[PDB]
């Protein structure tokens, strides 16, 4: 919760899970693919994530050990979403997070690639990108036309793919 | 007799300018104040619009 100062030295641990708890395979996506598919991880895995944090609230202070069985399932369902999005939308998911690794991982600067990614994932994986807590009479930010905050330079691959999706009639 | 001196012209020189030539230039001051308030208000329009967008972007992230 506080960060290490004044000569911290890092250390790691040559050990294993005990036999009591089964194997769980991990998430291997880094920040730009994780930030790219964050809304679709949240759209599919909402009741699993909320049961995990509700576990953590319910049995206070035990925490780690009494919530492992649902921390299993949140990781497995997010892995399901990520390979689902790989095998359907690999090239434009890659287009999106390759836009996102420039521009400080700001979602504000990658609108023309995220329109393509949202259209693919919505027609093929049937998951929708939504911002909750947003009452009506309020436009969502990634839908608006001519925003005030444009990026410095639009990425070339995504504006080329965006124009070709215009002329195909994809989007 | 007088031969070979510097003398003035037959009709004299034409008059030079010895008055103060300080013409009042510029617009009225209320024109400058109205332009100042218009520029500043348009800048506040764009600035407060951009702050509200940046807040909606923060909601997204
Ligand atoms: C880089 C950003 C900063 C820009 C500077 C600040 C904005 C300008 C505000 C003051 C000027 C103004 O607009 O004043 C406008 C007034 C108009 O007066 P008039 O109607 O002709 O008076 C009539 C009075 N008689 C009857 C006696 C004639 O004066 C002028 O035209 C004088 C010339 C101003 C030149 C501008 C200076 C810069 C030179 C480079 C050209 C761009
Ligand atoms: C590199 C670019 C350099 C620019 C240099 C500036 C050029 C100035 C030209 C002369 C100005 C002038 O003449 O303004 C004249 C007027 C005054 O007119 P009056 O005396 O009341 O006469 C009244 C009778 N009239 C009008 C019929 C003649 O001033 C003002 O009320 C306000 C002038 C402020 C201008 C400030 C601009 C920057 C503001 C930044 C915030
Ligand atoms: C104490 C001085 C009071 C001055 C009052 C002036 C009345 C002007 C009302 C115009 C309303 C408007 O047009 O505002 C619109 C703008 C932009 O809004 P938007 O993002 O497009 O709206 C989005 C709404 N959604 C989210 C529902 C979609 O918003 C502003 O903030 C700018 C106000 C205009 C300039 C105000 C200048 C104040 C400068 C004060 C320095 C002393």
């Amino acid at each position: 919760p506080r960060e290490a100062a004044a000569h911290w030295v890092p250390f790691e641990d040559k050990a294993n899970m005990p036999d009591n708890v089964p194997d769980v395979v991990e998430v291997g996506a880094t920040s730009a693919p994780l930030l790219s598919a964050s809304y679709f991880i949240g759209a599919k895995c909402k009741p699993y994530n909320d049961d995990f944090m509700l576990c953590r609230e319910e049995s206070q202070g035990s925490g780690a050990i009494d919530c492992l069985k649902e921390g299993r399932r949140v990781t497995r369902c997010a892995v399901s979403v990520i390979e689902d999005i790989n095998k359907s939308c690999l090239d434009e998911f890659r287009l999106h997070w390759q836009c996102l690794e420039q521009n400080n991982h700001q979602l504000s600067g990658c609108r023309k690639a995220e329109a393509l990614l949202n259209k693919c994932v919505f027609t093929k994986l049937n998951l929708e990108k939504k911002i909750p807590g947003l009452r009506p009479d309020e436009e969502p930010v990634f839908l608006k036309k001519d925003p005030w905050i444009k990026p410095a330079v639009d990425d070339f691959k995504s504006v080329r793919a965006y124009a070709e999706a215009k002329k195909n009639g994809t989007l | 007799p007088s031969v070979g001196q510097d003398l003035p012209p037959v009709g004299g020189y034409e008059p030079v300018q010895w008055r103060r030539n300080l013409p009042a230039r510029g617009f009225r001051p209320l024109v400058y104040l109205a332009a100042l308030c218009g520029i500043c208000g348009y800048g506040f329009y764009r600035a407060l619009g951009g702050i509200q967008e940046r807040r909606e972007l923060k909601r997204e992230k």
